[PDB]
């Protein structure tokens, strides 16, 4: 009952904080989002291509 | 309703005329046991037909005897409502006889009773349920014909005055109508309608049903109205926790993870080819599955390269290729290869592209109707 | 006496039969007479029922009560059945019973005395007619299997007809003497015949449907492919949709090989049809052998249905096929492919060497039929870089041809707009 | 109408990628993992 709504708040601020990142640009590399972000290349990755579809 | 015949019985018998799986004799004891219990000589005799089998002469002679009197007291009492007691019962007794008929496998006969029994009743209740024992029949024995005449039946008596219940039961007999047919979108549709209130357990029970509104709703929604009402359907999900490989597929899909996607819906394509409802469409569902995978692995990316296609959906190289030309030159996926550098590049038309393009081919339809109507009064 | 109350209901049709000619009859005077030089098509709509209706013993009765204008021709039709446009539509209709009754000398004997009568009598409002009779000569002469004389016949006839300027006889005839032309094979002088004539640009849909047809048919065997498919698509849309299931037949078996020669594949909407599955069943086999790509199959299937192949005529398209069979592996290869290399084509289209690959698609591009570049260098076949055709000239050339032919049509049905006083 | 007597005369809508004959898709996957 609270693993679940703690998944759902980290999914929401991984949201938030790709949206904040990625405003102030037109065509950035993966590898620096996942910079900014402190997250791996590959989760970021993934979420992009989610929140994308 | 009852289970009259228990298609239990066709899916045994399918199940048994296949490769690789005649005289597995589980089958094979099932369905015996089935058939002594009702004692269906004729059914059984078709069967020996069909498969070529050794046919056990001494229980075949107590089934046909057992039949025999059934039949001829069955007879025998309706002669007798005739005589003495009015339509009311009469009725009943031809109704009863029917349901033997159907019980003992005498197709025709049983059709021949059921249209006498339709003639002569006239309580809409009745009239509805000798329908569905013949939409029942019809889906038992697949005969397209009969099953689309009593499906329109049945639509035309609900318009003339129907119940809840029977419109429900009548839904789920379109979506197994839909299903055999191979009209997945609407079997989508009646299967998710009637999900909540499944009450036809002489079909199917409710995890099959389930398990079959899960498949034809992947197949046939898009993303939003799948997670919308199957990942986020509680009735649904319910099972579902029953159900743990049907929930392994459904959400492997979901969640964007390919690989273990291709491995529930190998799983499901085996499963599916065993059924006896899904068989002719296994290859069918196999394939458009697999592209509804690509495309929604494309519809995020703008060049994607075919070593990551490959380990995102636990393939080779090779095997990514092959299919992905296979699907662009079918037409079924926006993308071309580059093999020379493997790289997807993703050529989706335009918003205002694809705008043009509906309105070039509709306009061309409409144009030569134009052209034929005018030519025609011209003259 | 069943028999004899079979026979009064089938005078009674009679009589209807006979009520339906007095109205045909009665357009025609109505033509003849008030201005419309036309309703003579009214008349002939229902010439293919009347044809069929025809009886024995009903055209034997209108031939001893009719033709009491003036002339004893009615001695050549009474032993055959034991005013300027009746006599030739009862006429016309005799001629096809004789037909229907199969006995052909007295037919085209008849119909030798239609056209020394429509030569006789030079007036336009019958020329519909006229044309409706030469197509049945036409006919007779086809069921005697002479077709000789037809050609200059028909020839002189288009003469007369298109120096007077009309235009139903001029599609009729253009259509007849191209038939004639091709059951003998003569497709030079087809094609020479059309270049050189001008098909008429208001004619009956149905002699579109056959022109475009022939003319589909020549350009195929002359090596225009495209241009016999797209004529040839037109004349599927022209003909008829709940009728003309031969001519449908014929013109989806010459069209499917035509595509399987451009390199395309057919849909099989087309083969699942109820009215054309048995009969284009063995080219559904031959489109499977193409699309599978196998020598085997094909050559199988082209041994298996060599009768039929005979009956159509394909021979030459068919093997044009095999041509456009490795035509269609390399168009599938660069239709899903951007940047593929020279042996991967290779491979894929199971060819010898990459310089025979090379070859075969530095000559589809040639062709047009891929419609891409190449690059030996590294070895790769480049595809043309797609642009976005929508800032381009295509959507205003395509959106003008829509846009010109749909001002064309209400100009022709404002102009056909008519107030009969 | 007209009838061109002249020339001689699975509810399913099918597709031709539906025609080709390969192995299961359970049989290729299970090659791919197993030489992958």
């Amino acid at each position: 009952i609270i693993s679940t709504h703690l998944a759902k708040l980290y999914d929401n601020l991984l949201e938030q904080n790709l949206i904040r990142v990625i405003e102030p640009f037109s065509r950035v590399q993966i590898e620096h989002i996942s910079s900014l972000i402190k997250l791996s290349k590959a989760d970021v990755e993934r979420k992009l291509s989610q929140m994308i579809l | 309703l009852p289970k009259n015949p228990d298609l239990r019985i066709a899916q045994l018998r399918f199940l048994l005329s296949l490769p690789e799986h005649r005289g597995d004799a589980a089958v094979r004891d099932e369905l015996m046991a089935a058939v002594r219990d009702n004692n269906m000589a004729p059914y059984y005799e078709a069967l020996c037909k069909s498969l070529d089998w050794q046919i056990d002469v001494d229980l075949l002679n107590k089934m046909k005897k057992a039949n025999e009197d059934e039949l001829k007291r069955l007879d025998e009492e309706l002669e007798d409502a005739e005589k003495n007691l009015g339509e009311s019962e009469i009725r009943d007794a031809m109704m009863a006889k029917a349901e033997y008929l159907c019980r003992i496998g005498d197709k025709e006969g049983a059709l021949t009773a059921f249209r006498k029994t339709y003639d002569k009743t006239v309580a809409l209740g009745h009239r509805l349920d000798i329908v569905f024992y013949l939409l029942r029949i019809g889906l038992f024995y697949m005969d397209n014909d009969l099953i689309t005449r009593n499906t329109e039946k049945a639509k035309s008596l609900i318009e003339e005055g129907g119940d809840w219940d029977r419109r429900n039961r009548l839904k789920v007999y379109q979506g197994l109508y839909c299903v055999a047919i191979r009209d997945f979108k609407q079997a989508a549709e009646l299967f998710l309608d009637t999900v909540s209130t499944f009450t036809s357990y002489e079909l199917m029970d409710y995890k099959t049903f389930v398990t079959y509104t899960v498949y034809v709703s992947m197949i046939a929604l898009e993303r939003p109205d799948l997670r919308e009402k199957v990942i986020k359907g509680a009735e649904i999900l319910e099972v579902l926790h029953s159900l743990p490989a049907v929930r392994q597929y459904l959400f492997s899909l979901y969640e964007c993870r390919y690989s273990v996607f291709f491995q529930s819906l190998a799983v499901v394509e085996q499963e599916m080819k065993k059924d006896w409802l899904f068989a002719p469409h296994y290859r069918y569902y196999v394939r458009e599955m697999r592209i509804h995978a690509y495309s929604q692995l494309l519809e995020s990316y703008r060049s994607l390269t075919l070593g990551y296609m490959a380990e995102a959906f636990g393939v080779g190289v090779e095997f990514i290729d092959q299919e992905l030309s296979r699907f662009i030159a079918a037409g079924r996926l926006h993308c071309k290869i580059d093999k020379v550098n493997e790289i997807v590049e993703t050529n989706r038309p335009d918003s205002k592209n694809w705008q043009y393009q509906e309105t070039i081919k509709k306009g061309d339809l409409l144009l030569n109707r134009v052209q034929k109507l005018s030519r025609v009064i011209n003259m | 006496t069943a028999a004899a109350a079979a026979e009064h209901s089938q005078r009674e049709l009679d009589t209807v039969t006979l009520e339906d000619i007095k109205e045909h009859v009665k357009q025609l005077e109505k033509a003849v007479s008030g201005k419309e030089p036309r309703f003579v098509l009214r008349a002939l709509r229902m010439l293919p029922s009347t044809s069929r209706r025809l009886n024995h013993y009903v055209l034997y009765k209108a031939v001893q009560g009719f033709f009491t204008s003036n002339n004893a021709t009615r001695d050549f039709l009474l032993p055959f059945l034991e005013l300027p446009e009746v006599e030739a539509y009862l006429q016309l209709l005799v001629v096809i019973f004789m037909m229907n009754s199969k006995r052909y000398k007295e037919a085209q004997k008849i119909s030798d005395d239609l056209m020394q009568k429509i030569s006789t009598q030079n007036r336009r409002a019958l020329d519909l007619v006229a044309a409706k009779c030469y197509y049945y000569h036409a006919r007779v002469y086809e069921f005697l299997d002479k077709l000789d004389v037809v050609r200059s016949f028909l020839h002189a006839r288009l003469r007369t007809a298109t120096l007077r300027h009309d235009a139903d006889g001029q599609a009729t005839l253009l259509n007849l003497l191209l038939r004639n032309y091709l059951h003998y094979s003569l497709y030079d002088q087809a094609e020479k015949l059309v270049s050189k004539s001008v098909f008429p640009e208001q004619a009956n849909n149905n002699e579109w449907a056959r022109y475009l047809y022939y003319t589909g048919r020549i350009k195929a065997i002359q090596l225009e492919y495209s241009e016999a498919r797209r004529t040839m698509t037109n004349a599927l849309r022209k003909a008829p949709q709940h009728t003309a299931v031969g001519f449908k037949q014929t013109v989806h078996k010459l069209l499917i090989v035509v595509e399987l020669l451009l390199g395309e594949i057919p849909d099989r909407l087309q083969f699942r049809q109820p009215s054309l599955k048995r009969s284009l069943m063995p080219y559904f086999l031959l489109t499977q052998a193409v699309r599978t790509g196998n020598l085997a199959k094909f050559n199988q299937v082209l041994d298996q249905f060599g009768e039929k192949f005979q009956a159509d005529g394909t021979y030459t398209l068919i093997i044009r096929l095999r041509h456009n069979v490795i035509k269609t592996g390399v168009r599938m290869i660069s239709l899903s492919y951007s940047r593929i290399s020279l042996a991967d084509i290779a491979q894929k289209l199971q060819l010898d060497s990459p310089e025979d690959a090379e070859f075969i698609v530095a000559k589809a591009i040639r062709d047009g039929v891929i419609e891409a570049s190449i690059n030996h260098e590294k070895g790769y076949v480049q595809s043309k870089e797609m642009i976005d055709i929508y800032s381009t000239r295509e959507p205003q050339l395509a959106f003008h041809q829509r846009i010109s032919f749909c001002l064309d049509i209400h100009n022709m049905s404002v102009k056909a707009m008519r107030f009969p006083p | 109408d007209d009838e061109f007597e002249e020339f001689p005369a699975h509810v399913w809508e099918d597709n031709w990628d539906d025609d080709n004959v390969e192995d299961d898709f359970s049989n290729q996957l299970r090659a791919e993992l197993e030489k992958h």
